[PDB]
RNA sequence: CGCGACCUCAGAUCAGACGUGGCGACCCGCUGAAUUUAAGCAUAUUAGUCAGCGGAGGAAAAGAAACUAACCAGGAUUCCCUCAGUAACGGCGAGUGAACAGGGAAGAGCCCAGCGCCGAAUCCCCGCCCCGCGGCGGGGCGCGGGAAAUGUGGCGUACGGAA
RNA sequence: UAAAUACCGGCACGAGACCGAUAGUCAACAAGUACCGUAAGGGAAAGUUGAAAAGAACUUUGAAGAGAGAGUUCAAGAGGG
RNA sequence: CGGUCCUGACGUGCGAAUCGGUCGUCCGACCUGGGUAUAGGGGCGAAAGACUAAUCGAACCAUCUAGUAGCUGGUUCCCUC
RNA sequence: GGCCGCUGCGGUGAGCCUUGAAGCCUAGGGCGCGGGCCCGGGUGGAGCCGCCGCAGGUGCAGAUCUUGGUGGUAGUAGCAAAUAUUCAAACGAGAACUUUGAAGGCCGAAGUGGAGAAGGGUUCCAUGUGAACAGCAGUUGAACAUGGGUCAGUCGGUCCUGAGAGAUGGGCGAGCGCCGUUCCGAAGGGACGGGCGAUGGCCUCCGUUGCCCUCAGCCGAUCGAAAGGGAGUCGGGUUCAGAU
RNA sequence: GACUCUUAGCGGUGGAUCACUCGGCUCGUGCGUCGAUGAAGAACGCAGCUAGCUGCGAGAAUUAAUGUGAAUUGCAGGUUGAUCAUCGACACUUCGAACGCACUUGCGGCCCCGGGUUCCUCCCGGGGCUACGCCUGUCUGAGCGUCGCU
């Protein structure tokens, strides 16, 4: 149950904030859970994708055990795109698919030192919450 | 390259001037050749030479407006848009000296009779 | 009438401006509802006030 | 509508007490809870207690 | 000739654009406006007609000064301070 | 050339001159139903606007 | 006195309502004169007024008025209180003596019908329904 | 005749400030109807209400008795319950209509003029120097300039005060 | 001269035994908009493809709108009001 | 410039006052554009209660107002007594 | 009296539901005196219901009811004011209407001609199209889409005042404000010239100057005419659309 | 056989019902802030392709700074920080209480600069001023107003 008096349980509310939310707040939305080795050796459990990240497909038409790069990620239309995840048109042209980050799982990140700084805060945090509850 | 504003600030107004002359030829040219009908890499490029112009003015103004600023710091009378533009109400309000002070007798009350602390046993 | 005063000229130079149907790669954005514009105006049917 | 229409009642504290009694009494008989519906069946004792 | 007939000798205004609020009432023989009574210095507003209040409010135009009123007391009114350089 | 509306035939004959390097020998103007103001210059006789247009751009 | 501004004596109504002769002012003549006054001076401030002398067609008075800006008035620590915007134009709004005078308070049995800050506030606190949420 | 004071009154693109207009849910001051009810209608009612005008604030107004009471007396203002649809008003018809005491929310008191006594002991402004400076203030120096005796500041205000 | 007091405007909020596109604000949408009146002012109608445009390549009759085949889709018995 | 008669045409018209023939006046109390003044219990009227934006024996717009009506119209499922 | 019906809330049905909810159609099977209800078939694609209580903006055939849609009339009334068309060719998928040539006609210089004022505001010019509009049709358009086009010392506004409107002073007014236009005003910021003091130019002589001396009426600020008053441009050529 | 009626199947016209909801309505809470340093409101302009809506102001779908940290997207184009959010520096067209006089965007005056002149006057461009009322102080004044000296 929520106790805090100042955020809403209002369906109409969270509907709209999600929808208009800023692009900065698009990237927080568009979160996908690292694999368990990833999971395993960085104890942080998701990451907001990234244009250039292999990941998998777990859910749909495309689900599969295949490896595909992040091709670019869109954020208007709340989906990203995968290397190979594409269909055929009328005429013959290739387009792609898009896919949900929330069923896309992370198999290896595009390292950088912000992004480094990031797996090391959410590190730290779970660091602190395990102690403070055992 | 891409002009930035953080290479600017050192600078000296005259190389201000000049760039920003030589910034409008350019964007002179890039219009004459959007109306007559050229690269979309051209017509592209107006908008960055026109946030250069900007960029370029902003720098300009802002020092110039701190050394007002240095110049008028220690005078008592300074120009309207060096005064601080708060709120109409605000400017008009009685100062914070002036609102503190006080008169002699009420003072003396004050003195001679301060308000104690105390506690009452149940 | 051909005697104009600058402030109608400008008036009627920006109505005629703004009388103009809408570009087509408008109608391929994500969130468009727009088919037309509807806020056209033929000189013979509308009058503009004035 | 309006605004000013009488949203709330009044009850006396004697038989809002009553009802609470009632209510309480009720709560020790497992035909009465049963047929409220709670799967009391494997419960030890109905007027359930356990320590501090 | 009471209608059609008269309908066609119309063809000098009674109405011209006015500096203050922009509509085609300003009287050009009495030299005032009708919305606003543009000579008057104070604004022509009635209780009689709560459209008419509302058409033109303060709710209804752009907000230029008084919406980054709003926006700076929402701080406090700071000025001559800078957030920390980096 | 299209000025803007603020734009008097002095401040154009002097705009053209510093810009452009010529002699101007006269300045029509007017203001066209889109509300851009056209300007006519006309050059002195011994520069030619062939090779000017050549110079600023359009031909 | 003050007679009734209407279109050659026709007031449309019923006949209680027909005078336009006799009538008076709600307001006294000083308390006219104070308003007048201090709305010519807009960035002066009346404190009170006396009477002067008076004719058979004119009445005159000296209104003191107090300048909120200058800065002996803005340091005195007893006289500070007017250059509050709480007081800005009260001649208007009836706060001077011969504004008071007028509104009808004050302590006892004869002002009743001013019982809380006016006689308007009186009326809408008589004049209103209290619905308790149980009644 | 001329010169010098004071008094009343002028002109300044004189130095430095201030007001104007907007919104107007709530507030203060004026002005103020008629539909309607009375089974007609004129007093009355609608109603000090709508419309109209002016003036503010974050609240406004009110406010520390020229009070209530007739008791073994209470003790500024404002708000809630009750008093009470009561006393009273009313072609005594229709209708209208408080306050005191009691219980609570809050709770804070003060200042002048005047009578007096203190060598005007009082205040504003311009210049330099030192510091502070985005609420223009503190200190030192001017045989610097004004306001003020047609009355500034200190003590002092009905609970008494002064020596 | 603060407090207890008032608040259908404004800046943020939270909630509801409320209405669910002829309802609820006139206005769920380019709504005080289109439009009407000389003017004061008056003032609308108008939501929904699909999970994803994958929005029908190509063949053919016709000048063309428009059809017959082929194809997408789970469904065109969802073909751009 | 006006509008007699045919009481003609039309009379869901070409037209919310038009058409045809026939008619009155045509140097004057003449016809007319633009500017200007008079505003609603008011204007203006060679006077018909005429005209005052297709509205005049008291214009138009918003509000008081959801004005009152002893008067017309309507008033939503079943069975049983 | 309703185990008649509608919407929402509190409890209850280990209720129903993508192996298919609501809604809709049904020559299917039934129940109830009735309000109505339950099954079967089809369509549809995401939610719904029974019992115990609670609440209500809770049940339509009518109101010259409101909004929206659709009929018969009906392929009907009508597309009849102002004399009138014809032959051939071209483009074109397609010609009674477009264009060109020829013939026959009309307006008849108070015009069905050539140009302006008010008003309209891109309708003006070229190309392209023929979805919609032009009450038949269109190869056409004042339609639609792309693009172009208005050049001034000597045309006019700009200036003046007219009938009139309108500030300051003043008066009145609770007040927004109103009256008033020379009336209860210290209503001139100008100058022939002389002197005084400063300045630049070969400080010659003059100019820019601050003061004194001297001289001095405005009918009242200001607005008010694209037909009134008001100096000054004509000839030839030029575009697709502009020419003093 | 035509036409007419009823019924059912299918297909039309039409948008009822059902389900959805970035919208309202009501209640409650905190704050409770405009303007001559130019407000509310109006007009006109600004995007590579842009009409409306939105944002903005000749620096014109934004500059600077802070935070975040790899995009915007309908089509093109070229990590020492793209985009968003915040917003404290800068900037902010013409009207509008609206301010030189009028409201055509017409006509001025004073001062200082750069063209001209080589200040000698014109003329051009730019910049700073030029409203009403009122308070304090300053300067210049007025009066057969009350005086004093000569
Ligand atoms: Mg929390
Ligand atoms: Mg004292
Ligand atoms: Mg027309
Ligand atoms: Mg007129
Ligand atoms: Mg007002
Ligand atoms: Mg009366
Ligand atoms: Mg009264
Ligand atoms: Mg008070
Ligand atoms: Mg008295
Ligand atoms: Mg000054
Ligand atoms: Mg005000
Ligand atoms: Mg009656
Ligand atoms: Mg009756
Ligand atoms: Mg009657
Ligand atoms: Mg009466
Ligand atoms: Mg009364
Ligand atoms: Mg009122
Ligand atoms: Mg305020
Ligand atoms: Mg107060
Ligand atoms: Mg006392
Ligand atoms: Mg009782
Ligand atoms: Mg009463
Ligand atoms: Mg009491
Ligand atoms: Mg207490
Ligand atoms: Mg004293
Ligand atoms: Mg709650
Ligand atoms: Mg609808
Ligand atoms: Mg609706
Ligand atoms: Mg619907
Ligand atoms: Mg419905
Ligand atoms: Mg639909
Ligand atoms: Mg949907
Ligand atoms: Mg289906
Ligand atoms: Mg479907
Ligand atoms: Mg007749
Ligand atoms: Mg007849
Ligand atoms: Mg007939
Ligand atoms: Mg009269
Ligand atoms: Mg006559
Ligand atoms: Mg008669
Ligand atoms: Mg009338
Ligand atoms: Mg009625
Ligand atoms: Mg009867
Ligand atoms: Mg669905
Ligand atoms: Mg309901
Ligand atoms: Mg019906
Ligand atoms: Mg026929
Ligand atoms: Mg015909
Ligand atoms: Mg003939
Ligand atoms: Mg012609
Ligand atoms: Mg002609
Ligand atoms: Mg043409
Ligand atoms: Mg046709
Ligand atoms: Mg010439
Ligand atoms: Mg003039
Ligand atoms: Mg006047
Ligand atoms: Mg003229
Ligand atoms: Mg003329
Ligand atoms: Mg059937
Ligand atoms: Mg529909
Ligand atoms: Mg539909
Ligand atoms: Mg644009
Ligand atoms: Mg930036
Ligand atoms: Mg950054
Ligand atoms: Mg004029
Ligand atoms: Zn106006």
């Amino acid at each position: 149950m929520k106790f805090n008096p100042f955020v809403t349980s209002d369906r109409s509310k969270n509907r709209k904030r999600h929808f208009n939310a800023p692009s900065h707040i698009r990237r927080k939305i568009m979160s996908s859970p690292l694999s368990k080795e990833l999971r395993q050796k960085y104890n942080v459990r998701s990451m907001p994708i990234r244009k250039d990240d292999e990941v998998q497909v777990v859910r749909g038409h495309y689900k599969g055990q295949q490896i595909g790069k992040v091709v670019q990620v869109y954020r208007k239309k709340y989906v990203i795109y995968i290397e190979r995840v594409q269909r055929e048109k009328a005429n013959g042209t290739t387009v792609h698919v898009g896919i949900h980050p929330s069923k896309v799982v992370i198999t290896r990140l595009k390292l950088d030192k912000d992004r480094k700084k990031i797996l090391e805060r959410k590190a730290k945090s779970r660091q602190v919450g395990k102690e403070k509850g055992k | 390259a891409k002009i930035k504003a953080r290479d600017l600030r050192g600078k000296k107004k005259e190389e201000l001037l000049k760039q920003l002359d030589d910034l409008k030829v350019e964007l002179s040219q890039l219009r004459v050749a959007k109306v007559t009908g050229g690269a979309a890499s051209k017509l592209s490029k107006i908008r960055v030479v026109r946030k250069s112009i900007a960029r370029v003015l902003t720098v300009i103004n802002q020092t110039q407006k701190e050394n007002l600023r240095k110049f008028y710091k220690g005078k008592k009378y300074k120009p309207l848009d060096l005064r601080p533009k708060k709120t109409r109400a605000m400017r008009r309000r009685l100062n914070k000296h002036e609102e503190s002070l006080k008169t002699k007798k009420q003072q003396r009350k004050e003195r001679l009779y301060p308000l104690r602390k105390y506690a009452v046993k149940a | 009438s051909s005697h104009k005063t600058f402030r109608i000229k400008r008036f009627l130079a920006k109505k005629q401006k703004q009388n103009r149907p809408i570009p087509q790669w408008i109608w391929m954005k994500t969130g468009n509802k727009i088919r037309y514009n509807s806020k056209r105006r033929h000189w013979r049917r509308t009058k503009l006030g004035l | 509508t309006k605004t000013w229409r009488r949203w709330h009642r009044r009850v006396n504290t004697t038989q809002k007490r009553y009802a609470i009694c009632s209510a309480l009494a009720a709560s020790a008989l497992p035909a009465l809870v049963m047929s409220k519906g709670h799967r009391i069946e494997e419960v030890p004792e109905l007027p359930l207690v356990v320590e501090d | 000739t009471k209608g059609t007939s008269s309908f066609g000798k119309r063809r000098n205004k009674t109405h011209t654009l006015c500096r203050r609020c922009g509509s085609k009432a300003y009287h050009l023989q009495k030299s005032t406006c009708g919305k606003c009574g543009y000579p008057a210095k104070r604004k022509r507003k009635y209780n009689w007609s709560a459209k008419a209040k509302r058409r033109n409010t303060t709710g209804t135009g752009r907000m230029r000064h008084l919406k980054i009123v709003y926006r700076r007391f929402r701080h406090g009114f700071r000025e001559g301070t800078t957030p920390k350089p980096k | 050339f299209i000025v803007d509306v603020k734009a008097n035939k002095h401040q154009i004959k002097q705009a053209v001159k510093k810009l452009y390097d010529i002699d101007v020998a006269k300045v029509n103007t007017l203001i066209r139903p889109d509300g851009e103001k056209k300007a006519y210059v006309r050059l002195a006789p011994d520069y030619d606007a062939l090779d000017v247009a050549n110079k600023i751009g359009i031909i | 006195g003050r007679k009734r501004p209407v279109p050659k004596g026709a007031t449309y109504g019923k006949p209680v309502h027909h005078g336009v002769n006799q009538l008076k002012f709600a307001r006294s003549l000083q308390s006219v004169a104070e308003e007048r006054a201090g709305r010519h001076c807009g960035a002066l401030r009346v404190l009170n007024s006396y009477w002067v002398g008076e004719d058979s067609t004119y009445k005159f008075f000296e209104v003191i008025l107090i300048d909120p800006f200058h800065k002996a008035i803005r340091r005195n620590p007893d006289t500070q209180w007017i250059t509050k915007p709480v007081h800005k134009h009260r001649e208007m709004r009836g706060l001077t003596s011969a504004g008071r005078k007028s509104r009808g308070l004050g302590k006892g049995h004869k002002f009743h019908h001013t019982i809380g800050g006016s006689r308007r506030a009186a009326w809408r606190r008589r004049n209103t329904l209290q619905l308790h949420r149980y009644r």
